[PDB]
RNA sequence: CUAUAUUCUUUG
C-alpha cells in the first residue's frame, strides 16, 4: 500500500460531516408496495408512512434520508 | 527539407491524386501507425464497436417476464400445464386508463398479479406454494461459504407445502443437470444463481401460484 | 538477463491486444511483416489486424525472419483442414512450400538465377538514374535509397 | 470493532464492485520523483485506477 | 514456452481463463455467412453466380 | 420562498451591501479611508471588472461545505 | 524507337548545345503531358470509405475531441471534461429521439414522447422500414409543450414562473471557475469542514 | 495515452493539419546514414523560412 | 540540465525541457524560446526559458493594457 | 398509377412463379411478356439519381406514405460511447465479464465495457442462445 | 508535375468528378452566388459513341463495349444483379432535359411546367441527358418517359 | 416597479433544434414559395434554393478543407452569400466570424488573422467603402487584393512546387484557402481548379452532412459579431449559437406579426450586426416570409434615392434598420409622392443600449412622413441580438421580449446574488433563449458564468427604472 | 515521507 499513492487527502469515497449520502429507494420497490397494498395511493407519502408500513427497515434510515431512483420502471 | 504534399488537400470518397506526391518530407499517418511507442490499445478503445444493452432485470420488486424463458419452460415434458404467457402479464396501459377496470386485476408498471389459479381444473396439483408477506415467490439465492465470498451459489425454496417430492420431481425436469436435496421445510438446488430464480418464478407464476 | 519469447503459438490465430514476440536488441531477429508493427524502442512485435501468425524466412540468410499475420482466419483453417485430411489419405503432395524441407528447392525451380540477381551490383548511374527521367515522366518514381534486396 | 480497517488503506484504495466480486483499486506511483525526459505514454500510465494484485487484496 | 504466464495460459488460469482470444471458428472477414448473389433480377438464373472462388483453393 | 422572499435584497441597500441583512452603514460607498484604499488597490489588482467594489479574500478554505456544482445538467 | 537518353530532348538544350553555351532559342516551354486515369479501373464504391473520408475527430478513445474544439476554453479542464460529456450525451438523447420518432412515423419532438419509445420497444420487426410524416404534420415546434398544447392538470405551485410548462432553462451550466484537484499535487483536493486545512499547524 | 476512463483527461490534441512534423535525418552518429555528409554549404543567410526552404528543392 | 519552458502567453502552463549541450553551453546569454502546443489555449504559442522551481504565475506576468485597433 | 399496381411494381422480379395483388388480365399479359424473353439482356446501360421534392409529391398526391432512410448505426455507437460517464469504462470487478480474473498488472484489462454479472449465466448450457440476446439484439457476455 | 496534377480521366461516362472530389489546388478559389444555377455535367467527349454501329470488327465499338462492362462490374451490376450480359446492341435511352437544377413552376400560373416535346434525334445538347454507364442525371429532368 | 427584475410572458414557443433542421422543414413545406430577393445580385430564391445551395456550399467548404472545429473569416459587403455562408458553416459546425468592412486596413486584417486564426478567408478583389471628399461621403473602390498581398507577401514569390507546399505563410500557418467573391459577368465559368464543386450528389451511400449533424448540438456557437462598445476590455466579438439565432429571428418574426410571402425589407450594411446577420434572415426563414434587400449600400444620398425607388417597386409591407440610416431616408423622402409609400405599413429600428432612448417625437416624424401605421423600437445590448425590450409608437411603455429575464444584482454572489432596489446601479444579468454567454477573443472561444438559476452574466453594470427601463453603464471605478 | 511546484505540466 506504500507503492500506491495517496489521493485526495480525505480519501476516495470519504465521509465528512455533512456529506450527502442518501440511502437509495427504488421506484420499483415503492410501486410494488402500492400495488401490493402496503401503502395508500390516496395519501401523500412521507418517509414516515414508508417506515410505518415497514417497506423500509430502521437500519436503512440515516441522515439525509432517501433518494428516489427509477430502476427498470419505464412508466 | 521542404515540407509539402498533396495530403494537405482534402480528397472525398476515392483518392485519384498521384500517390507518389502525397507526403513530401513529412511522416505519413502510416509511418506513425507503424512507429507508435505505446502498444496494444485496449479493446474498449474501439469506439465504432456496437455494444449490447441488457434487458430490464428481473428483480424481487419488479417482475419482468421474458417470453423466451417461458418458452424454455414450455418445451419441457412437465405435467400440470401452464397458463399461456399472455395471462401472467397485467392488463395494458391505454386499456386501463379510466375507472372501468376491476380492483383485483389492476394495472401495474412493475407488473404484479394475485395468483391466477390452476391452468386446468379437473386436476389436482400435489403441492401448494405460499407467497411471501410481500407477495414475493419463494426461492432465495445464497452463496455457499459467503465468508470467503465464493462465487458458487445455490437456491433455497422454502414456502413449498404439500407433497414436496412431486415438486422436486418437476424441479428435476427444469434443472436436469443440477444437484437437488429435500428437507421438510425447504428444497435446495445447487449451482443455480439468479437465472435459476427467474425460471423458477416463471414456472410458479405460470403454474397458477 | 530476462528470457524474451513468443507470447502466442506460431501458426495460430491472434488478436491485436497480445504481444507476438519479444526480441532483445543486438537489425533484429524478427522484423515486422505484413499486418505487423514493431516498437521502435522495445522491438516487441504487435499484430495490427486480427489473424493467423506465421514465420517467413529470408531466402538470402535463413537466420533473418519475418512475422506475418494473415487477416482472414477461415481460409487458413479449411486449407489446413483439407490438407490434413488428405495427408491421412496419402492424397497430398509434399512439394508445396509449407514444407520446410522443400522450400529451397521450390525457390530454385521457380527463379533459378535469384542468387546472381542478388549479388549483382548496379553501378552508380543505374542506381541514381538521371532525374529528367522522373521530370519528363518516363518513369514515375525516383528512389535512390533502395540499393538492397530483402527477399 | 472496526480496529482492523485502518485508514492507510482508506487513503490509498477504493473498493469497487458487484457482490462476490470486488476489486480494490489504486493509482500507480511512479510520479512525483522524476517526471521529465521519460516519455508521455509511460508518464500517464500513472493516471488510471488499476486493481491491486490479488495476493495483497486477500491480505488486507 | 517457459515463463510463468506461459504456464498460466496452458493450464488456463486467472487472466487467461479463456485462452486464445482469437481462435479458429472466428473469421473477422465473412462473419461466417456465405457470400453469393441470389438477388438476380430474373428468378430464372438465380444460381448463376456460384462457386466464384473465395481464394486460390 | 426563494422566488419571493430570499432573492430580493434589502430595499435600502445598494450593490456593495446587498448581501447584508440590513445595510450596515447609510451610504453604499466604502466607509473608512482604510477600507477605501483597500478597494482601490483591489480594483487595480484584478484588472477592472464590474463587481470589484466588494472585497474578496485571496485564499480559500477548500472545504466541502462551501463548494457548489462544477458542471452538469441544469 | 529508342534514344540514348530515352526521352526526346527539348529543343532549348539542343540548340544551347550546338551553339555552345547559348540559349536565346526556344525559351517558351510547352506544358507537360497529361496522365489520364481510368475511372473504371477504380474499385467499387464502399460505405466505410464514405464514413471515414471526412476524417472527423469523434472516433478517438481519448474523448470527444470535436466536442472540445466546439467548446469554451475559459473553463478549468476537470470541470470542462464533464461538460463536454454533457453535450455529447445530449446529442445522444436527441439522436434517439430522432430515431424513435422516425420509427413511429411521428414528426420529431424532444425531450421525447413516452408512448413512442415504450410502444416501439414492443416490436422486433419495426426496425425494417421508416416513413416520413406527411408535409402537413411538419411543424417548427419540437418541444412537447408547444406541440401537445395544453392538457388538463398540473402539480407544481402556480406562483413560481420557473415551474411554468413553457418556461425555458439553459440546458447546461457553464462556470469559468477552475478545478480544485489534480493527482500530481500532494495536499490538493476538497476537505471536510472540520478536518485540518492545508498547511495547517505550520 | 489517456483514454476516456482515466482519472485525468487533457484537451484537444493539436490538429494534424497544421505545423507538420518534418522528417529529419537522425542526428545520432550510430543511427545516422553512413554516406550522410555534415551539411556545410557556404551560403548567405536567408532569414525568411519561405525562400529558405526553396533551397532544399530542385524543381527546375 | 533542467529548465522550464513557460508559455509566453501567460496561462501559467509550463513544460519540462532538458537543454541540449549547445544550450548547456554558456556560449549565449539568451533564454531559449520554442513554439509548442499550449493545452490551456488549445493553440500554438511561444514558450520561454525559466527556472523550474518558482511560482509560474507571478505578479510580473501581467502585461500592460493594450488598446486593440479593432471596433470603435 | 393505382395502389395495387405500385405494390406489384416495387417487388418485381423478371420470371416470377406466381403474382398477386394485381388484376388477372395484367398478370396474364406479364406472363406472356416473360415467356417471350430470355433470362439474358442484350444491352445494359444505367444512370444514378438523388432525392428531390418531386419524390414527396409523388407519394403525397396519391395519399401514400413516403419512405425514410434510417439513421446511421456507427454514429449511434459513437454517440453512445462518448455519452457514458468515465466510470462506465473503468474496471468494476475482480472478474472480466467472461469470468476470467483480472490481475491489475496488465493495462489491456484496466477498462471494462460491459458490467460483470457474477450471479448470471448458470443456466445457459440448459438453454437456447436466444436467451442471451440483449435489448438491441446483440448477445450479452455471460460468465462461463 | 507527374506527382502534382489535377485528376483527368479520358471518359467521364461514370461522371467521376461528381463523386470523386479533389480539392481545388489553387490557393485562391473563386465562388460567386451566381454559380448555384450552373449545372456541372462533364465536358462533351470526342467520338460520341451513341452513333457507333456495334460491328464485331470495329475498334471503337470493342473499346466502348469493354469500358461499359468494366463500369458494370465496378458498380456491381454485372456479376451480381445481371450475371450474364451479352453486349450486342448499342443502346441509348435519353431523357428530354432542360438542364434544370431544381424542380420549377410557372410564373404566369403556378402550374407544374408542361411536359416537354419527346426528343426526335440525338444531339450534343442531348448527350449527358442519356443513360450511359453509372452517370448522374438530376431528378428534375427524369420526370418524363 | 419596486425591485429590479423584468420578465416577459413565457407563453410563446421556443425552437431548440439545429438550423439545418428548420431549413429542411421549411423546405418541405413551402418549396416553391419565395425566401429572399435581391435585385442587384439578380438573386430570387425559394426555400428550395436556400436549402439546396446551403448544403451544397457546405459540401464545397468540406472539400476546401474546412472541418467542424475551425473558423472562417469573412470581410464580405452586404451580399446574399454572407448569409448562405452562415447556413453552410452552421451545417458543418464551423464558427463564422463576420467583421465590419468600412474601416479596414492591412493592420486590423492582420489583427483578425491573429485572433480568429481562421482556416478560410472570404474576401473580395474590389470592395466599395465610404470615405470623405470635401466633407462629403462618397464611395471609393478599395483594392482588397492589394491588402491580402500586403499581409501575406509570400504569395507573390512563386516557385513551381509552391501550390502544394504544406504551409502557405509561415506567419499564419492556419490559412489555407482564400475564397474570392466577386461577380464576373463572362458566360464561361472559371476552370475547375480555381472553383469549388457546388452541385449534384456528393456521395454514393449517404449524404455525410446528415451523418455529421448528429454530432452537432444547438448551442455550439456559429457566428461572431463585432461589438462597437465592448462591455469589458476583454469581450471583443460576441458569439451566437444555433439556438440563439433561430430563436432571435423567431421572436422578432412572431412579435411583429408575419404572414407567408408578405414582404419585409432590410437596410444594408447591417449584416455585420445582429440585424442583417441574425434577426432579419432567420425571421424570414422561421416564419414564411420574403426578405428583400434594397440597394447594396446606404451612406451616399444617390443610393438612398435609388434605395427608396427600389423599395416602392418591391412592395415592402415593412422594413428594418437603425436610426442612423433612417436619417438618410428621411432627408430624401420628401422628394417623392405621399402615395409611393402606401405599401409600407410599419417600420422597425433596433437600438443598442448605449444609445440611450430614441426620441418618440422623432418616431412621430417617421410615421407622419412615410404614412406609417406604426413604428417599432427594439432595444437591448449586443448579446441580446438587440432585443430585450420593445415599444411601439402608440404604446410608450416598454414591454419585455417574451422569455427574457433582466435582473440587476449585488456583487457578492454568483447564482445567489441578490436583486437590487430598482433604482440602484449594479450587475446586469440576462436570461433567455437568444441571449448568449459566449464571446470570442484573442485567446479563443470564451464564456462567462451561466448559473444554476439559469441566468448568465453579461459583465455589464446597469440601472433599472420603476417602469421597465434599462440603462447601461461602464464598470464603477471608485 | 515531509516541503517546493496549483489547469492538462513540474522538483528533490
Amino acid at each position: 500500500f506504500m507503492l500506491a499513492p495517496r489521493v485526495s487527502a480525505g480519501g476516495p469515497r470519504n465521509r465528512y460531516e455533512g456529506k450527502l449520502v442518501f440511502s437509495p429507494l427504488r421506484l420499483s420497490k415503492l410501486l410494488w408496495a402500492i400495488d401490493t397494498g402496503r401503502i395508500n395511493p390516496n395519501e401523500v407519502i412521507t418517509l414516515y408512512h414508508l417506515r410505518q408500513a415497514n417497506v423500509v427497515g430502521e437500519r436503512e434510515i440515516v441522515w439525509p434520508g432517501f433518494v428516489l431512483i427509477s430502476n427498470g420502471v419505464r412508466r | 527539407v521542404w515540407l509539402g504534399g498533396t495530403a494537405a488537400n482534402t480528397s472525398l470518397g476515392r483518392d485519384v491524386m498521384p500517390s507518389t506526391g502525397k507526403y513530401i518530407n513529412i511522416v505519413s499517418p502510416t509511418d506513425v501507425a507503424a512507429n507508435i511507442s505505446a502498444g496494444a490499445m485496449p479493446p474498449e478503445a474501439n469506439v465504432a464497436a456496437a455494444l449490447p444493452v441488457p434487458r430490464i432485470q428481473y428483480s424481487k420488486w419488479n417482475r419482468a417476464l421474458r417470453s423466451d424463458v417461458y418458452d424454455e419452460l414450455l418445451k419441457l415434458p412437465l405435467r400440470y400445464k401452464l397458463h399461456d404467457f399472455a395471462k401472467l402479464c397485467p392488463p395494458q396501459r391505454c386499456q386501463e386508463e379510466p375507472e372501468a377496470v376491476g380492483v383485483v386485476g389492476r394495472d401495474s408498471a412493475v407488473g404484479y398479479l394475485p395468483p391466477l389459479g390452476p391452468a386446468d381444473p379437473l386436476d389436482t396439483i400435489p403441492f401448494f406454494v405460499h407467497r411471501s408477506s410481500n407477495g414475493v415467490l419463494p426461492g432465495k439465492v445464497f452463496s455457499m461459504h459467503p465468508r470467503n465470498l465464493m462465487p458458487a451459489f445455490y437456491l433455497r425454496i422454502q414456502q413449498v407445502e404439500g407433497d414436496m417430492f412431486r415438486f422436486e420431481e418437476e424441479l428435476l425436469k427444469i434443472f436436469p443437470t443440477k444437484k437437488i436435496f429435500v428437507r421438510s421445510h425447504s428444497i435446495y438446488v445447487y449451482n443455480v444463481a439468479l437465472d435459476g430464480r427467474m425460471v423458477l418464478h416463471h414456472w410458479l407464476l405460470g403454474l397458477g401460484f | 538477463r530476462k528470457a524474451k519469447l513468443f507470447h502466442v503459438v506460431p501458426g495460430t490465430p491472434v488478436t491485436p491486444f497480445e504481444k507476438l514476440k519479444e526480441q532483445r536488441r543486438r537489425l533484429p531477429e524478427y522484423r515486422p511483416g505484413n499486418n505487423v508493427r514493431m516498437d521502435p524502442n522495445t522491438y516487441t512485435l504487435y499484430a495490427t489486424k486480427k489473424g493467423v501468425m506465421t514465420i517467413r524466412e529470408s531466402r538470402i540468410n535463413p537466420k533473418y525472419k519475418w512475422l506475418d499475420v494473415e487477416p482472414d482466419i477461415q481460409k487458413v483453417y479449411r486449407s489446413r483442414e483439407l490438407r490434413r485430411a488428405l495427408q491421412e489419405r496419402e492424397m497430398a503432395s509434399m512439394a508445396v512450400g509449407e514444407n520446410s524441407n522443400y522450400r529451397v528447392e521450390l525457390d530454385l525451380l521457380l527463379e533459378p538465377d535469384w542468387r546472381e540477381r542478388v549479388m549483382h551490383v548496379p553501378k552508380a548511374t543505374e542506381r541514381f538514374k538521371d532525374p529528367n527521367l522522373f521530370t519528363r515522366g518516363v518513369v514515375n518514381e525516383l528512389s535512390p535509397l533502395d540499393r538492397y534486396s530483402y527477399t | 470493532l472496526a480496529q482492523h480497517r485502518m485508514q492507510v488503506w482508506q487513503l490509498r484504495f477504493k473498493e469497487m464492485g458487484p457482490p462476490f466480486s470486488r476489486v480494490w483499486v489504486a493509482l500507480g506511483g511512479k510520479m512525483r520523483r522524476r517526471r521529465v525526459g521519460r516519455q508521455v505514454d509511460v508518464k500517464d500510465m500513472r493516471y488510471y485506477w488499476r486493481p491491486i494484485e490479488p495476493q495483497y487484496q486477500r491480505l488486507y | 514456452r517457459t515463463g510463468v504466464e506461459w504456464y498460466h495460459r496452458l493450464r488456463r488460469r486467472g487472466a487467461y481463463r479463456h485462452w486464445p482470444w482469437a481462435r479458429w471458428n472466428d473469421d473477422p472477414v465473412r462473419q461466417h455467412q456465405e457470400l453469393s448473389c441470389r438477388r438476380t433480377f430474373s428468378a430464372a438464373v438465380t444460381g448463376a453466380n456460384e462457386g466464384v472462388p473465395l481464394w486460390n483453393y | 420562498w426563494y422566488e419571493d422572499s430570499s432573492k430580493y435584497a434589502h430595499p435600502a441597500a445598494g450593490r456593495r451591501y446587498s448581501h447584508y441583512l440590513k445595510p450596515p452603514t447609510e451610504r453604499d460607498f466604502p466607509a473608512t479611508v482604510e477600507e477605501y484604499e483597500m478597494v482601490k488597490h483591489h480594483q487595480k489588482w484584478h484588472l477592472n471588472q464590474p463587481g470589484t467594489g466588494t472585497l474578496l479574500p485571496w485564499h480559500s478554505y477548500n472545504t466541502a461545505d462551501l463548494v457548489k456544482r462544477a458542471a452538469g445538467r441544469l | 524507337n529508342r534514344s540514348l537518353l530515352g526521352y526526346p530532348l527539348r529543343r532549348a538544350a539542343a540548340m544551347e548545345m550546338l551553339y555552345g553555351g547559348i540559349c536565346i532559342q526556344h525559351l517558351a516551354q510547352p506544358p507537360f503531358p497529361l496522365r489520364k486515369i481510368q475511372s473504371e479501373s477504380l474499385p467499387p464504391p464502399s460505405l466505410q470509405g464514405e464514413r471515414d473520408d471526412l476524417e472527423l475527430e469523434v472516433k478517438d478513445s481519448t474523448g470527444n475531441v470535436m466536442g472540445y474544439r466546439l467548446f469554451p476554453v475559459n473553463i478549468g479542464i476537470r470541470a470542462r471534461t464533464e461538460s463536454v460529456r454533457v453535450r455529447s450525451e445530449d446529442c445522444y438523447k436527441r439522436f434517439l429521439a430522432q430515431k424513435h420518432c422516425a420509427a413511429a412515423g411521428v414528426p420529431l419532438q424532444f425531450p421525447a414522447p413516452s408512448s413512442i419509445t415504450n410502444s416501439n420497444c414492443l416490436a422486433t420487426p419495426r426496425a425494417a422500414s421508416h416513413f416520413h410524416p406527411p408535409s402537413s404534420s411538419l411543424s417548427l415546434f419540437t418541444r412537447p409543450a408547444d406541440s401537445q398544447g395544453g392538457d388538463v392538470g398540473r402539480t407544481t405551485p402556480a406562483d413560481v414562473a420557473a415551474y411554468h410548462p413553457r418556461a425555458w432553462r439553459p440546458y447546461q451550466m457553464l462556470k469559468p471557475m477552475p478545478h480544485n484537484w489534480g493527482p500530481a499535487v500532494r495536499s490538493s483536493g476538497v476537505r471536510g469542514p472540520h478536518m485540518q486545512l492545508l498547511q495547517e499547524r505550520i | 495515452v489517456l483514454h476516456k476512463w482515466a482519472v485525468v483527461s487533457r484537451s484537444a490534441p493539436p490538429p494534424r493539419g497544421l505545423r507538420p512534423i518534418a522528417r529529419t535525418i537522425p542526428t545520432h552518429p550510430r543511427l545516422r546514414p553512413v554516406d550522410y555528409k555534415i551539411p556545410y554549404v557556404l551560403r548567405t543567410f536567408i532569414k525568411d523560412r519561405h525562400t529558405s526552404e526553396v533551397q532544399h528543392l530542385e524543381n527546375r | 540540465n533542467m529548465v522550464a519552458l513557460r508559455s509566453e502567453a501567460n496561462t501559467g502552463h509550463m513544460e519540462g525541457y532538458l537543454k541540449t549541450e549547445t544550450e548547456r553551453l554558456d556560449a549565449t546569454g539568451r533564454k531559449v524560446q520554442k513554439v509548442l502546443w499550449d493545452p490551456v489555449l488549445q493553440r500554438h504559442c511561444l514558450f520561454k526559458e525559466t527556472k523550474i522551481k518558482g511560482p509560474f504565475m507571478t505578479k510580473s506576468a501581467i502585461a500592460k493594457k493594450v488598446d486593440f485597433p479593432i471596433g470603435g | 398509377d393505382s395502389k395495387a399496381s405500385f405494390a406489384a411494381r416495387a417487388n418485381f422480379r423478371l420470371h416470377a412463379q406466381h403474382r398477386d395483388g394485381i388484376p388477372s388480365s395484367s398478370v396474364e399479359m406479364l406472363s406472356r411478356i416473360e415467356q417471350v424473353l430470355p433470362p439474358d439482356p442484350s444491352a445494359v446501360t444505367f444512370f444514378q439519381t438523388k432525392w428531390d421534392i418531386q419524390v414527396q409529391e409523388f407519394y403525397e398526391s396519391r395519399g401514400m406514405l413516403e419512405p425514410a432512410a434510417p439513421l446511421d448505426e456507427e454514429i449511434e455507437a459513437i454517440l453512445a460511447y462518448h455519452a457514458r460517464k468515465p466510470s462506465e469504462l473503468r474496471v468494476r470487478a475482480r472478474h472480466r465479464p467472461d469470468g476470467s480474473t483480472n490481475v491489475g498488472d496488465d493495462p489491456n484489462f484496466w477498462a471494462q465495457a460491459e458490467p460483470t454479472r457474477m450471479m448470471d449465466g448458470s443456466m445457459l448450457s440448459l438453454w437456447s442462445r436466444r436467451t442471451t440476446l440483449g435489448a438491441n439484439g446483440v448477445p450479452i457476455t455471460y460468465r462461463r | 508535375d507527374t506527382m502534382f496534377q489535377y485528376p483527368v480521366y479520358e471518359n467521364e461516362l461514370d461522371t467521376p468528378h461528381l463523386f470523386n472530389i479533389t480539392e481545388p489546388p489553387d490557393f485562391f478559389v473563386y465562388w460567386n452566388v451566381s454559380d448555384f444555377e450552373r449545372t456541372s455535367y462533364p465536358p462533351l467527349p470526342e467520338e460520341d459513341h451513341r452513333l457507333l454501329l456495334p460491328l464485331s470488327g470495329s475498334a471503337p465499338w470493342k473499346q466502348h463495349r469493354k469500358r461499359s462492362l468494366k463500369y458494370l462490374r465496378k458498380h456491381e451490376i454485372l456479376p451480381n444483379y445481371l450475371p450474364h450480359v451479352r453486349q450486342d446492341v448499342n443502346l441509348s435511352v435519353v431523357f428530354p432535359g432542360v438542364y434544370a437544377t431544381r424542380a420549377r413552376l410557372c410564373e404566369e400560373t403556378g402550374e407544374p411546367l408542361p411536359p416537354p416535346p419527346p426528343v426526335s434525334r440525338m444531339t450534343h445538347r442531348n448527350f449527358w441527358m442519356t443513360a450511359h454507364c453509372g452517370n448522374y442525371i438530376e431528378l428534375a429532368d427524369l420526370q418524363h418517359p | 416597479k419596486d425591485y429590479s427584475v423584468a420578465s416577459g410572458s413565457v407563453d410563446t414557443p421556443v425552437l431548440d433544434q439545429l438550423v439545418g433542421y428548420y431549413v429542411n422543414i421549411q423546405s418541405r413545406k413551402m418549396y416553391y414559395k419565395d425566401f429572399l430577393r435581391i435585385e442587384h445580385q439578380a438573386v430570387r430564391w425559394a426555400f428550395a434554393d436556400i436549402r439546396k445551395n446551403s448544403e451544397a456550399l457546405a459540401h464545397g467548404l468540406l472539400q476546401t478543407g474546412l472541418r467542424p472545429g475551425q473558423r472562417v473569416l469573412a470581410i464580405q459587403p452586404c451580399n446574399c452569400e454572407t448569409f448562405v455562408l452562415q447556413l453552410a458553416c452552421a451545417k458543418i459546425g464551423a464558427l463564422l466570424a463576420v467583421v465590419p468592412h468600412h474601416n479596414i486596413s492591412a493592420d486590423k486584417l492582420r489583427f483578425y488573422l491573429n485572433e480568429f486564426q481562421p482556416h478560410h478567408l472570404i474576401a473580395r478583389e474590389w470592395i466599395v467603402v465610404p470615405e470623405v471628399k470635401q466633407g462629403v461621403l462618397v464611395e471609393r473602390n478599395m483594392h482588397f487584393w492589394d491588402m491580402i498581398y500586403n499581409v501575406i507577401p509570400e504569395l507573390g514569390l512563386s516557385y513551381p512546387g509552391q501550390r502544394f507546399q504544406w504551409v502557405h505563410s509561415q506567419e499564419f500557418f492556419f490559412l489555407k484557402k482564400v475564397v474570392i467573391t466577386d461577380h464576373n459577368m463572362n458566360l464561361l465559368g472559371v476552370t475547375p481548379m480555381r472553383k469549388m464543386l457546388v452541385w449534384g450528389p456528393f456521395s454514393y451511400y449517404e449524404q455525410r452532412l446528415r451523418r455529421l449533424s448528429a454530432l452537432l448540438h444547438p448551442d455550439d456557437p456559429i457566428l461572431a459579431l463585432e461589438d462597437p462598445h465592448p462591455a469589458l476590455e476583454d469581450k471583443l466579438h460576441i458569439t451566437y449559437s444555433h439556438r440563439n439565432c433561430i430563436n432571435a429571428g423567431f421572436l422578432f418574426g412572431n412579435l411583429m406579426g408575419l404572414k407567408a410571402e408578405s414582404r419585409f425589407g432590410v437596410m444594408p450594411n447591417h449584416h455585420v450586426d445582429p440585424v442583417g446577420a441574425i434577426v432579419a434572415p432567420y425571421a424570414a426563414l422561421t416564419t414564411g416570409a420574403v426578405l428583400v434587400h434594397i440597394h447594396s449600400d446606404m451612406f451616399t444620398d444617390d443610393h438612398a434615392i435609388n434605395g427608396i425607388e427600389k423599395l416602392c417597386v418591391e412592395e415592402v409591407v415593412g422594413m428594418l434598420g437603425k436610426k442612423s440610416d433612417f436619417d438618410l431616408l428621411l432627408r430624401h423622402a420628401g422628394n417623392f409622392d405621399a402615395d409611393q409609400y402606401e405599401h409600407l405599413k410599419w417600420v422597425v429600428l433596433f437600438e443598442d443600449a448605449s444609445e440611450p432612448t430614441v426620441g418618440d417625437e422623432y418616431l412621430q416624424k417617421l410615421a407622419k412622413e412615410l404614412g406609417l401605421e406604426d413604428v417599432f423600437v427594439f432595444r437591448g445590448p449586443l448579446e441580446s441580438a438587440y432585443m430585450v425590450m420593445w415599444r411601439s409608437l402608440k404604446r410608450a411603455r416598454w414591454e419585455m421580449v417574451p422569455h427574457v429575464e433582466a435582473k440587476v444584482v449585488g456583487d457578492r454572489g454568483t447564482a445567489d446574488a441578490r436583486i437590487l432596489a430598482a433604482n440602484t446601479r449594479g450587475n446586469l444579468k440576462l436570461k433567455g433563449p437568444h441571449i448568449s454567454a459566449g464571446y470570442y477573443n484573442n485567446a479563443g472561444l470564451l464564456t462567462e458564468l451561466v448559473d444554476e438559476r439559469g441566468f448568465c452574466s453579461t459583465s455589464r453594470e446597469a440601472v433599472m427604472d420603476e417602469r421597465g427601463q434599462l440603462t447601461l453603464h461602464g464598470t464603477q471605478l471608485y
